[PDB]
């Protein structure tokens, strides 16, 4: 079709290019190398190629493609290793041995090589069918039982074909639906433009804890599943403790890693780590990787690659909520996709407006993070999914002023906050309880009532606990110890119980790696019944010290409640809990006399 | 079999004596056939001269070429320049180990030109992220302060920031010179089972600077390991864009085509940016902050990310890339896009070159985000974590009781601290302050380290956890 006209640097302006809509994908050049019509003015369209076009030349052929930038939706998405345009970073490596990704390899986002199993659903011929609707589901993997397949939303009409149970390659053309008597096929993938959001019958209010098995996280400052989240990406911070337990407790049925331009290394160490992360419920033996996709970006990948990293994971996150997975991204350093945003706005020449990123920038974040939610999916049958974005952000000297992470911290709901001083004095998860606001405390009152009734109260009397010891500590520094009364001097010792017991979690024993909600909010009741007890004990009683030496051993109580077992059963642990309180309540009323 | 016998056949050239305008060192043709991209050519001056430009836009038939050596002599009439047909590639070959090379790729040295291996791309591509590992073992470098306490593992790429006036210049030498594994200080084993090799990129490099370099790689051993890729500030700064990719691409062809390790060294990345700027003020683009392109983040990391260990080759690319702080402000462009790709820092600090000491390692910004990879019982002692961390600490600890001996006198300080003070200089003076020549293997700098921790009583020194300080405190 239309040929180069010109090239100077990455931009390539074709001609006699007329049909090519704005955005549209093009294969440039001999070698097809991807780009997309940036700006179109007559019949020739400034295409802004992807990787590098250090070999154009005048009259090479650019074809088009039709289709804005899209992911490949489908079964075999599930495990496979991505890039940020999804170019699957296995298949390239394996067909094209080198350690490079070569110029222009177009290898199919998806496996067409595997035969999936296909089972049909209730839409028989000449069923009325719409966008969204299930049709069919496919045996991906053992942890993704069912990859309930679904036609396009953008697709309707009357089922002509459906093909009977049996084992397909994703170019078997399973349905063919027509439409104003125009017949259109479907295979068991479909391509969707990553710009626009995958559309919902029904946006919910989202309203069901995330529960990341972290103690400190999911009891004082709880996520939201199909909620949003924001996470200081600097070094050392144990960012580490959260996406791993975000992809590897999280009751999330999938997991959308996307790393945008992180530096290779990291890239390395993640995707060396991930397929050695396993779960210990759903089966015992499956590793997280058979139900988590990783979007990785080095530094180096093309940079319309990492503007497009997140674009490409939360497309494939809504894919997998429109089948009632409630998935969860975990956009490692947005900040790296802002920087790309700020460098195709400066080669675009559009002109800065902040700090030197787009003006655009902000309604990008809002836009992408709106995408988030609990969402009812499109078509029938009606299952509920959501889609989670735990996107942390690294800016560019730790400033944590730019105007991507102000964005970012004026989005997300929840700021889980890591810190670097708590992870010096090895204190994981090293959450910063000070500033690590999360504002769905209030909406997660529906889920606490139903069958966790104390919680909220219990973590606000927590929360004004260990903020008055905060406050305390610059009056012990100010003045000595003694001048403290005995409630601060019982506020002080019950926190110092709490930093190191209950929001410090090993993580890697066997007794700590998940903390559920049952077992933090028991843990809860009994510290804060622990500081209760001595609070009154005291101020109807005698001296802190004589009862702290006296009860030592039910403060050694709740302090060892860390270690019981989550896996001795959910009844088990809680009448254990019940006896731990009710041995307090008695030893308190000894010690009283 | 060797798929290179394609090489045979002959390509004729162009040679257009259509050179229609001129502007900068810019030269725009017209009446051209299919004018490639990036493409070097072989501008011939009307006296005679031959002036190799790379073509740097295309449009339709018209190519603006860009002319490397300035442009002036260049007419409109008799000037004829000629399309070679590729873009600039290397010859590479496992025989340039000791060849100093110009900007340009050309042997700059007496010796002849490279018995090419292949003709490898210079742009390279990138790696691909799933084939990479992570860096596991130390690449010694020698240096004290570098070696055990911001230790470089194989695969990392640490860069040595630098203010504009600093040895970094002479402390890049002393690392070529003296890197290397400590497989051959482990001695358990053949230790050059698998070679070392070091490709040194010098970028912006003064004359009285870059014939150091060439004399003090010549003079001493460390030639037969380096391709110094050498270019001159007044060398086109189109090769100065080069070198930094000619260099890369050595490294990417020794360390996985073959099977060497390579400890790249890009001296004064500063330098780098700056002809980078001149490219960009070339193509009539807008400047983005600070004058820099706004690209500036996209060209560094191509750069920086063509170096980590690979699954499969055993070889490994560990960058050490130098540059200059411009006015000793980490916000800078350049400091802060350089630390925001690479995987940390090692200063060198004007305060401490301003002692007198070598070399000026400001440790206690310094730091090795992966260093933990290469520390252990497996590379390196078992004690190297511990005494880097304990070294770390009481070197803050010092600092800031030298900040209060002149606040509450030196008798009211702790005895901690008085020991600190006694350890700070014994510390500045014998165990950073190192002979420019003076090649400190990472065992014996834990040595030194040791000699110098054992100040303190046991007992102060709780950041070494118990089970090594009862083995190695005592000796």
């Amino acid at each position: 079709y239309g040929a180069i006209y010109s090239v100077s640097g990455p931009v390539v302006i074709a001609e006699n290019m007329i049909g090519c809509a704005m955005y549209e994908l093009v294969k440039v050049g001999h070698d097809n190398l991807v780009g997309e019509v940036i700006r179109i003015d007559g019949d020739k369209a400034t295409i802004q190629v992807y990787e590098e076009t250090a070999g154009l030349t005048v009259g090479d052929p650019v074809l088009r493609t039709g289709k804005p930038l899209s992911v490949e939706l489908g079964p075999g998405l599930m495990e496979t290793i991505y890039d940020g345009i999804q170019r699957p970073l296995k298949a390239i490596k394996e067909e094209s041995q080198s350690i490079y990704i070569p110029r222009g390899i177009d290898t199919p986002a998806l496996d067409r090589t595997i035969k999936w199993q296909f089972t049909p659903g209730k839409f028989q011929v000449g069923d009325h069918i719409s966008g969204g609707d299930i049709y069919g589901s496919v045996f991906e993997n053992s942890l993704i039982s069912s990859h309930k397949i679904l036609l396009p939303p953008r697709s309707r009409g009357t089922i002509t074909w459906i093909a009977p149970a049996g084992e397909y390659t994703l170019d078997e053309k399973i349905l063919e639906v027509e439409f104003d008597g125009k017949k259109s096929d479907f295979t068991l993938y479909h391509t969707w433009p990553v710009r626009v959001p995958r559309p919902v019958t029904e946006k919910l209010s989202a309203d069901y804890p995330l529960l990341t098995g972290q103690r400190v996280l999911d009891a004082l400052f709880p996520c939201v599943q199909g909620g949003t989240t924001c996470i200081p990406g600097a070094f050392g911070c144990g960012k580490t403790v959260i996406s791993q337990s975000l992809s590897k407790y999280s009751n999330s049925d999938a997991i959308i890693y996307v790393g945008c331009g992180e530096r290779g290394n990291e890239m390395a160490e993640v995707l060396m780590e991930f397929p050695e992360l396993y779960t210990e419920m759903s089966g015992t033996k499956e590793p997280i990787m058979k139900r988590t996709t990783l979007v990785a970006n080095t530094s180096n990948m093309p940079v319309a690659a990492r503007e497009a990293s997140i674009y490409t994971g939360i497309t494939l996150a809504e894919y997998f909520r429109d089948q009632g997975k409630n998935v969860s991204m975990i956009a490692d350093s947005s900040s790296r996709w802002a920087e790309a945003l700020r460098e195709i706005s400066g080669r675009l020449g559009e002109m800065p407006a902040d700090q030197g990123f787009p003006a655009y920038l902000g309604a990008k974040l809002a836009s992408f993070y709106e995408r988030a939610g609990k969402a009812v999916a499109l078509g029938s049958p009606d299952r509920t999914g959501s889609v989670s974005i735990v996107a942390a952000v690294s800016p560019a000297g730790g400033d944590f002023s730019d105007p991507v992470t102000t964005a970012t911290l004026g989005i997300t709901q929840v700021f889980w906050g890591l810190d670097k001083k708590l992870a010096q004095r090895k204190h994981f998860p090293s959450i910063n309880t000070s500033v690590s606001y999360s504002k769905y405390t209030n909406v997660l009152n529906k889920f606490y009532d139903s069958n966790y009734p104390e919680f909220p109260v219990l973590r606000d009397r927590m929360k004004e606990i260990l903020s008055n010891a905060e406050e305390l500590e610059q009056v012990v520094q100010l003045v000595g110890k003694s001048a403290l009364s005995d409630s601060d001097k019982i506020t002080l010792d019950v926190a110092t119980l709490i930093k190191e017991d209950f929001l410090q979690q090993n993580g890697y024993s066997t007794y700590d790696a998940f903390c559920p909600i049952w077992k933090t909010f028991d843990m809860m009741r009994a510290f804060i019944s622990y500081h209760d007890e001595a609070q009154k004990a005291v101020a109807n009683g005698a001296n802190w010290s004589k009862l702290a030496d006296s009860t030592g051993d039910v403060k050694h109580a709740v302090s060892s409640s860390k270690f019981f077992e989550p896996s001795r059963g959910e009844k088990e642990v809680h009448g254990e809990f019940e006896k731990l309180l009710s041995t307090m309540q008695e030893r308190f009323a000894e010690s009283t006399d | 079999k060797k798929a290179v016998e394609q090489g045979f056949n002959v390509k004729p050239r162009l040679n257009y004596n259509t050179v229609s305008g001129v502007n900068g060192p810019l030269v725009i043709l017209e009446k051209v056939k299919f004018p490639r991209y990036n493409e070097i050519v072989n501008l011939t001056l009307p006296d005679g001269t031959v002036r190799q430009g790379q073509v740097l836009e295309i449009r339709g038939d018209r190519a603006i070429v860009q002319v490397f050596e300035g442009t002036s002599g260049i007419d409109v009439k008799k000037t004829t320049v000629e399309f070679t047909g590729e873009s600039l590639r290397i010859p590479v070959s496992e025989d340039m180990l000791g060849r100093i090379f110009d900007g340009s790729g050309r042997p700059i040295d007496n010796g002849p030109k490279v018995f090419a291996e292949d003709y490898l791309d210079i742009n390279g591509s990138p790696i691909n992220p799933y084939a990479r590992i992570y860096p596991e073992e130390m690449i010694s470098t020698g240096v004290s302060a570098i070696d055990t306490m911001n230790s470089i593992a194989r695969g990392q790429k640490i860069p040595i920031f630098s203010a504009s006036g600093l040895p970094h210049n002479e402390i890049a030498a002393q690392i070529c010179r003296q890197a290397g594994l400590v497989r051959p200080t482990k001695d358990v084993h053949d230790g050059h089972e698998e070679n070392f090799s070091i490709v040194f990129a010098a970028m912006g490099v003064n004359l009285e600077t870059a014939r150091f370099f060439k004399q003090d790689f010549e003079e001493n051993g460390s030639l037969e390991r380096t391709s110094l890729f050498l270019n001159l500030a007044n060398d086109p700064t189109i090769e100065r864009i080069i070198t930094p990719r000619l260099a890369l691409t050595t490294a990417e062809y020794l360390a996985y085509q073959t099977e060497r390790h390579v400890l790249t060294i890009l001296t004064d990345m500063s330098s780098y940016a700056d002809a980078l700027r001149e490219v960009s003020a070339a193509r009539e683009e807008v400047p983005g902050r600070r004058g820099y392109p706004g690209y500036m983040y996209t060209d560094l990391s191509t750069i920086y990310e063509r170096a980590g260990r690979v699954e499969g080759r055993n070889g490994s690319i560990t960058q050490i890339p130098i540059l200059t702080m411009p006015n000793d402000d980490i916000t800078h462009p350049i400091p802060d896009l350089t630390g925001y790709i690479t995987e940390g820092q090692i200063f060198v600090d004007r305060q401490l070159h301003n002692k007198g000491i070598y070399p000026p390692i400001n440790v206690l910004p310094s730091l090795s985000r992966l260093m933990k990879s290469a520390i252990g019982e497996g590379m390196t002692r078992k004690d190297h974590g511990d005494v880097s961390n304990q070294l770390y600490a009481k070197y803050a600890i010092g600092k800031d009781a030298a900040a209060m001996k002149a606040v509450v006198g030196e008798e009211a300080l702790s005895i901690e601290d008085k020991l600190s003070l006694e350890f700070l200089e014994k510390f500045e003076k014998t165990f950073i302050t190192q002979g420019a020549y003076e090649d400190r293997t990472v065992f014996e700098s834990l040595d030194q380290a040791w000699s110098l921790l054992r100040i303190y009583p046991k007992e102060m020194l709780n950041r070494i956890s118990p089970k090594i300080l009862d083995e190695f405190y005592d000796r």
